[PDB]
RNA sequence: AUACCCGCUUAAUUCAUUCAGAUCUGUAAUAGAACUGUCAUUCAACCCCAAAAAUCUAGUGCUGAUAUAACCUUCACCAAUUAGGUUCAAAUAAGUGGUAAUGCGGGACAAAAGACUAUCGACAUUUGAUACACUAUUUAUCAAUGGAUGUCUUAUUUU
DNA sequence: GGGTTGGGGTTGGG
């Protein structure tokens, strides 16, 4: 009965933003004469998922989203800011929140269930449209906290809520304001109504926050169409000049790395290493140490073509100086106490301490290898 | 398509063999050979031989054994020395079928064993053979060729080239096996509740004492290091310190505490004891239902398991996750049928390698090689699991509860109290001394017997009100030199009595031992009720209550000593038999092996040294065919001997001085003879034949004296018949009575199952209660009385089937187990009662129907199981199934495979060659659409089927209906062209098809099908 | 049910004590109190008959259909019953049985395009080549490839 | 100083 569904599920909302009227302006209760803490209660929830708060909420969506049906336990509620103050045993309270819903009309409960189920899912991105042609744009607020006064003075057309910003500016009072309306027929009255009002003066300056200074209110469609122009001019102007932006980004990846990033002390050279041993097994040899390090295969001997002197020499780039120190304790063979080690079943012959001068070339080169990384990224990017 | 066909040579099925590259028969290889020539002229029998003798090698060779001119071909050797001349020339090869029962010493050959196929290969026809041939020429043609020679209708005895049994034939690691089967039928009892004073837990009471008596595991080759093994022996030492403060009594009172009315069951059970007068039976039975009602459940027994696991055995030896998965997996292992067994790579497969904290590795490769440290961690981890359950779990279980079985519960597994099994232990004993068995004394048996024989062990099985004793001879004595239990002696007798077994069926009395059997007698008074012209029938049915004790010891040996269907002397012959399988012969991927077509069973037979028609002193076996597709046979080298007088001493043995024990309590028979050996079925069907065919003279006339069709069967103890006059059902069981008055035995509860109603006081019949139903029920089949079909009875619910029902499952053999299993699942009982001479069409239709209704359900916990296990982690099965979907194509391809090879059998069995392949085909799609739709509907309602796996099946049934439309269509069409003439049958299946409309649709036959 | 993280789970006396031996008390014979030893022939698995059997890399007529159809829809799972949809796949269900359910207490950041050197040849990817494994393994190096990662955004409590 | 042939596997009737 989705036709029925539907109806039913259109008086049920109208029944909550009724309701968010009324208990902000206090009008309606039945205090304590025949309990009526069920329905202050119901009220409370399905408001606290009703679609216009997750609308201005957007959070207990996700986290109904996180369960795989949605249905979602009563405990998270007792933990709300407005809720634990019926007081008066959670394995009390579950009971009573599940035959208060029992009877309720957009939670689906049964079978004494730990979870809680609106019985219409989703649909977010379907509701942000139709109230944001439901809502309408304010902007001609003065300072003057007249919000209660607000309220009771814009009694004129049907409105579901308006969302007064607290705090975001100076003082209370001071933003723009955000108001719906009951339909989009209702904003468009409201409309025909030329700058619906205050009944005292719609169209000119008056008190108050509704002081109506200069008098923009339209919808949010228009909001929108006034921003298009202005927003998109200033999000297009013209592409970041990308000559010189990898020139500026290689400093702080090349120019300081050997004492700031790795230490020079933790680069170790290796020698003699005979052709025909593939680099994956150097790796692992220096792996047998188990510290962290960066190899670079020294084919390159002019350190800067496809060079010749294939698989000779090694480099060892440790993260760490006291980790190098260590490597090399460990390098120090016990047995004979000598800079070197086997692979491939060749002994090599390694350099503990390289000169400062060819460190910092070979760091040179090693930052050229940086920069060229984040050039590749840049040139990838510049054109988008 | 490929058929199976009821008609077959030998020579076109070793044609289809890649490995044999020539396969001819004898007279065309002399022809090519150019050894004999058409205009020659041969004896009549001698030429047959040639024809039919068939000879193979695996290369040509017919240049090499071409006709030279140097040397003219005159014989003088004899036979026997040219034979000798090849064996010599054979040398060491040992695996040839003229060395069967010789060896060679230097260059003499020497015979000590007997060989039957000795008389074929000295034969005159072998004579003129070798003197045709040539001795050079024969001595290498006896080993460069297989020599078949047909000795029967399609038989084929080997008598010469390497025996066809030789066609039939770096280490990864194995993981442990959990000793699960340890559990079952414990019957010992202690003071205080907790596990055997002999374990290691009671022993020590230092890592000295523990170390002594775990050097099993301690010295273990998969630990690294000696401070790994130091690590573990303080975890042990810190277990066994925990196991000594676990309070068992408090725990068993928590969670399976004993029933509050258990001091008033053991008032009962002592006064029952110590009453001199014989119990109430009624009572007896309400204490027995009252004590099997106490059973332990599934949930409460995993309760307590885990509460002992966890006070007990240290969080940090297999880590916190695997703690867990050990934990939860500890319920599936506990609620595990009976014979069913977890394995270790259940729990591996789903714990962690890195949760182990103390693992240590001496070299660093926990980085460099992670999968060497992974499996090198896996093969500790195992031991540790190994060690935990066989050494805490299982003890346990063994000590503190008596674990087993009940009577109609199939597999299922149930748990009891020991103090409970201890009363009903002694109430059991009470009721079998005052009607079976007697305590007894070593000093009245005889010493001989007493060293000659072993002794039984009694075991008791949980029944409805009562139990059911079960005797067991698979021990052996230790002392006294005794290597082999009650069963390896008495085979030879049982070899005996099975040939008896063969007059036994049809000359001294009414016994049946097998569904064949059982058909053909069908068969015969289905044609004779079709003579007759359908007129009404009635049966009776009745059973022996306790047949095996109600039989006469002294009856018996009478029978046997003036029976002459035994004779002094008997031979046993070993022979292997090659056996056409149910395969369909491929038409010419390259590796085709005698395997893949021929199944090899070992026989025995046991033949007397008379005279006899089936001269099996000729040939050396005794096989029954039902088809006329060939077999070969090759006998064996070790004969044996039996002589009348072994026998009688061995049944006077086993009638007087049974002996028994239980408790360690010693116990004989006085009745009857034990159930359980492998005689007693054809003595007790012989012993009751004897009597049953002295009571039942009038049967033998009767169907000519006024013409009225009966038939009778017996089964063991249980008895059928069917006739077509009341007044002779009235006289059999009359007869029936009489002979079980005058023989001192009755029949089961009274009761008779009838398809009529008489008046009991006539006949003296009162105590007797006859029930009336309209549908014969008998060893558990299903029978009509209108139109005469019979079908197998099905149980109807999920949790009746799964009772039945041992899932083992191995990942190495994953596709040959599966289908192995669903084809012995399908072709179980449908096969014996498929037979068109019995149902029509219809009735073999739903037949097929509800035999795959129940097979589907039976087999469904398979998959559910095969499921558990994701195959894209196994190459095998990846690279052929890819990676998304491995589970649901290997399921595929294995449900479609199977269908095919069902229909084809099912169409082999009911069409003949003769039928049109058209009519054969739709026959097969039919099937086909039949079973594929039962699936569907099945399946199409599980959630993990519920995806991609069902539109594939969809599929599949919709091709099978467009395939078995589009035959129906173009059938008319071929028959349309006059070209073909067609048969009875032939005729009847047109009728058949054009009434059901299988043109158009399916929904006609539905109904007469599915009707239940 | 994401069962994501944490903790313990009536946590407390015995429900019960076969067989055998060895003590004390009582009895018209019954019994009661206390102690010690203890799986086994050291291994347990019943049999009869019949069934099936690739060293399962090898395999489909790979699939055109019966809107009288097939699919899809419920707050775990299974077993069933009804209502509603759709026309090669998505949307919104109502009961009836069995079974899992432990239970409490504490906890629970969003999304479409951006500003982004903030980081990375020590970033991340489909792969593909090699080794280490393989009975259902959790990955290392080069090759190729291009973004990935981390913040601020645009947004804010009758959360 | 050695020595039936020990298993593997478990369905449906009795």
């Amino acid at each position: 009965q989705f036709q029925d569904c539907m109806a039913h599920i259109t008086e049920l909302n109208f029944k909550r933003n009724y309701q968010n009227l009324t208990e902000q302006s206090s009008s309606n209760n039945v205090v304590a004469e025949e309990l009526d803490i069920k329905e202050s209660l119901k009220l409370q929830m399905e408001y606290y998922f009703c679609d216009t708060n997750l609308t201005h909420d957007s959070y207990l969506r996700g986290i109904i989203s996180k369960s795989p049906k949605n249905c979602v336990d009563i405990k998270v509620f007792l933990k709300f800011n407005k809720i634990q103050q019926i007081l008066k045993s959670k394995k009390d309270l579950i009971h009573l929140i599940r035959d208060s819903l029992k009877e309720s009309k957009i939670l689906k409960v049964k079978m004494d269930s730990l979870k809680v189920k609106r019985r219409f899912p989703f649909n977010l991105e379907q509701a942000l449209k139709n109230s944001k042609q439901r809502t309408l744009y304010i902007d001609f607020l003065p300072p003057k906290c007249s919000k209660q006064t607000l309220v009771s003075i814009f009694g004129n057309f049907r409105i579901i809520n308006i969302n007064l910003p607290l705090q975001k500016n100076s003082q209370l009072c001071q933003g723009f304001a955000f108001i719906e309306f009951f339909s989009e027929e209702e904003a468009n009255q409201a409309l025909i109504t030329k700058n619906s009002s205050i009944p005292k003066e719609l169209i000119l300056l008056t008190e108050k926050k509704i002081g109506q200074g200069s008098i923009r209110i339209i919808t949010y469609k228009k909001w929108q169409e006034e921003k298009q122009s202005f927003k998109e001019l200033s999000k297009n102007q013209n592409e970041q000049k990308n000559k010189n932006m990898n020139q500026s980004r290689k400093a702080s990846d090349e120019f300081v790395s050997i004492d700031v990033e790795i230490k020079q002390n933790c680069l170790i050279k290796i020698i003699n290493i005979p052709q025909g041993t593939l680099k994956a097994e150097v790796v692992l040899a220096v792996r047998h140490l188990g510290y962290e390090f960066y190899c670079d295969y020294i084919d390159e001997n002019s350190n800067q073509l496809n060079d010749l002197l294939k698989e000779g020499q090694a480099m060892i780039r440790f993260q760490n100086s006291d980790e190098q120190r260590l490597a090399i304790q460990k390098l120090l063979n016990h047995n004979n106490n000598k800079l070197q080690i086997e692979i491939r079943g060749q002994i090599c012959d390694v350099i503990s301490t390289i000169p400062e001068d060819e460190e910092k070339n070979y760091w040179n080169y090693i930052k050229f290898k940086k920069n060229e990384f984040r050039k590749f990224f840049f040139m990838k990017k510049q054109q988008k | 398509k490929q058929m199976l066909t009821r008609k077959e040579d030998l020579l076109t099925v070793l044609k289809q063999i890649s490995a044999l590259k020539y396969v001819s028969n004898l007279y065309e290889f002399l022809l090519a050979t150019e050894k004999i020539v058409q205009t020659s002229e041969l004896d009549t029998q001698f030429q047959e031989f040639l024809t039919t003798t068939i000879i193979a090698s695996e290369q040509n060779l017919v240049e090499n054994y071409k006709q030279k001119y140097n040397q003219p071909n005159f014989s003088q050797l004899t036979i026997k020395q040219v034979i000798d001349d090849s064996i010599i020339l054979l040398g060491n090869k040992q695996n040839y079928v003229q060395q069967i029962g010789t060896t060679t010493i230097g260059f003499y050959v020497e015979y000590e064993n007997i060989n039957l196929s000795r008389q074929t290969l000295y034969s005159s026809n072998f004579r003129n053979l070798l003197n045709i041939f040539g001795e050079e020429d024969f001595k290498y043609f006896l080993i460069d060729f297989l020599v078949f020679t047909k000795v029967e209708q399609n038989g084929y005895l080997q008598v010469a080239g390497v025996c066809l049994n030789q066609y039939f034939s770096e280490n990864q690691y194995i993981y442990p096996e959990i000793q699960r089967s340890q559990i079952f039928y414990c019957n010992h009892m202690g003071r205080e509740p907790g596990v055997f004073k002999s374990s290691f837990f009671n022993y020590s009471e230092p890592q000295t004492i523990i170390k002594k008596t775990l050097l099993k595991e301690y010295q273990s080759k998969n630990f690294s290091c000696q401070e790994e093994r130091d690590l573990f022996l303080e975890f042990t030492e810190k277990i066994v310190q925990n196991f000594h403060n676990i309070n068992f009594n408090y725990l068993l009172k928590k969670f399976c505490k004993l029933p509050e009315n258990y001091q008033s069951l053991k008032s009962q059970v002592k006064q029952i004891v110590q009453s001199e007068n014989k119990a109430n039976q009624q009572s007896c039975e309400n204490l027995f239902n009252s004590l099997y009602d106490t059973e332990i459940s599934y949930k409460q027994i995993t309760n307590f398991l885990r509460q002992i696991i966890q006070n007990c055995v240290p969080n940090q030896l297999l880590g916190k996750k695997n703690f867990k998965v050990f934990l939860e997996k500890l319920y599936e292992f506990v609620q595990m049928k009976r014979f069913e067994n977890q394995k270790v790579l259940d729990y591996i497969c789903f714990m962690d390698v890195f949760d182990v904290e103390w693992f240590v590795d001496l070299k660093n490769q926990k980085f460099t090689q992670k999968r060497k440290y992974i499996s090198d961690k896996r093969k500790i981890l195992g031991d540790l699991i190994v060690f935990i359950i066989n050494k805490i779990v299982i003890p346990v279980l063994r000590y503190n509860f008596y674990i087993t079985e009940k009577h109609k519960e199939g597999s299922q597994i149930f748990y009891y109290r020991k103090p409970i099994w201890k009363l009903v232990s002694k109430l059991t004993i009470v009721k079998l001394e005052e009607e079976n068995l007697e305590k007894v004394e070593e000093k009245l048996i005889p010493e001989d017997s007493f060293q000659k024989y072993p002794q039984g062990k009694l075991r008791i099985i949980p029944k409805k009100g009562s139990f059911r004793p079960i005797m067991t001879f698979l021990r052996k004595d230790k002392q006294k030199n005794i290597k082999l239990n009650l069963n390896q002696i008495l085979m030879d007798s049982q070899l005996v009595f099975r040939n008896l077994k063969d007059m036994l069926g049809q000359k001294i009395g009414y016994s049946v031992f097998d569904n064949k059997q059982i058909s053909e007698k069908f068969a015969q008074f289905i044609e004779k009720w079709k003579n007759k012209g359908r007129p009404q029938l009635y049966y009776v049915t009745l059973d022996i209550k306790k047949c095996y004790d109600s039989i006469d010891q002294m009856k018996l040996l009478n029978f046997f000593n003036q029976s002459d269907l035994i004779q002094d002397t008997y031979f046993i012959n070993k022979y292997l038999l090659f056996q056409r399988n149910k395969r369909p012969l491929l038409q010419i991927m390259d590796n085709i092996n005698f395997p893949y077509y021929f199944n090899l069973k070992e026989r025995q037979i046991a033949y007397s040294l008379y005279d006899d028609d089936d001269q099996i002193l000729q040939k050396g076996f005794k096989e029954i065919q039902s088809d006329d597709r060939p077999f070969i046979v090759i006998n064996q080298d070790k004969p044996r001997c039996i002589t009348k007088d072994i026998i009688h001493n061995h049944l006077k043995h086993i009638s007087q001085y049974n002996v028994i024990s239980f408790n360690k309590v010693k116990f004989r028979q006085k009745r009857g003879i034990p159930q359980g050996l492998n005689i007693s079925g054809v003595l007790c069907s012989f012993y009751f034949g004897k009597l049953e065919e002295e009571y039942t003279q009038f049967l033998k006339n009767a169907e000519q004296v006024n013409g009225s069709i009966n038939l009778l069967m017996r089964l063991t103890d249980d008895y059928l018949f069917i006739s077509d006059s009341q007044q002779n059902a009235l006289n059999l069981i009359v007869q029936l009575q009489n002979c079980a008055n005058n023989n001192g035995f009755m029949f089961n509860d009274q009761k008779i199952t009838t398809n009529f109603q008489f008046p009991q006081e006539d006949y003296n019949l009162e105590h007797f209660k006859i029930s009336v139903q309209n549908e014969c029920q008998w060893i558990g089949k299903s029978i009509d009385m209108n139109t005469l079909e019979i079908k197998s009875i099905q149980k109807q619910t999920q949790q009746e089937i799964n009772q039945t029902i041992n899932v083992a499952i191995s990942i190495k053999n994953l596709k040959s187990q599966l289908k192995n299993k669903l084809r012995s699942l399908f072709l179980n009982q449908l096969i014996d009662y498929f037979n068109p001479n019995i149902n029509s069409f219809e009735g073999l239709c739903r037949q097929l129907y509800h035999h795959s209704k129940a097979t589907v359900m039976k087999f469904y916990p398979f998959m559910t199981k095969l499921f558990q296990i994701d195959l894209k982690k196994s190459k095998q099965y990846s690279v052929q199934y890819g990676k998304e979907n491995t589970n649901e194509n290997f399921l595929k391809d294995i449900l479609y495979y199977t269908v095919e090879d069902v229909c084809k059998i099912l169409c082999y069995l009911q069409f003949e060659d003769e039928i049109n392949s058209n009519i054969k085909e739709i026959f097969k799609n039919l099937y086909s659409w039949i079973m594929w739709d039962i699936i569907v509907s099945y399946l199409k309602k599980k959630k993990q089927f519920k995806g991609y796996l069902n539109k594939l099946l969809q599929k599949i049934r919709k091709s099978r209906f467009f395939y078995l439309k589009e035959g129906c269509k173009s059938l008319q069409l071929i028959l349309s062209q006059q070209k073909y003439q067609l048969n009875k049958k032939e005729l009847e299946a047109i009728e058949f098809i054009d009434l059901n409309n299988l043109i158009q649709d399916i929904k006609t036959l539905i109904p007469k099908i599915s009707a239940k």
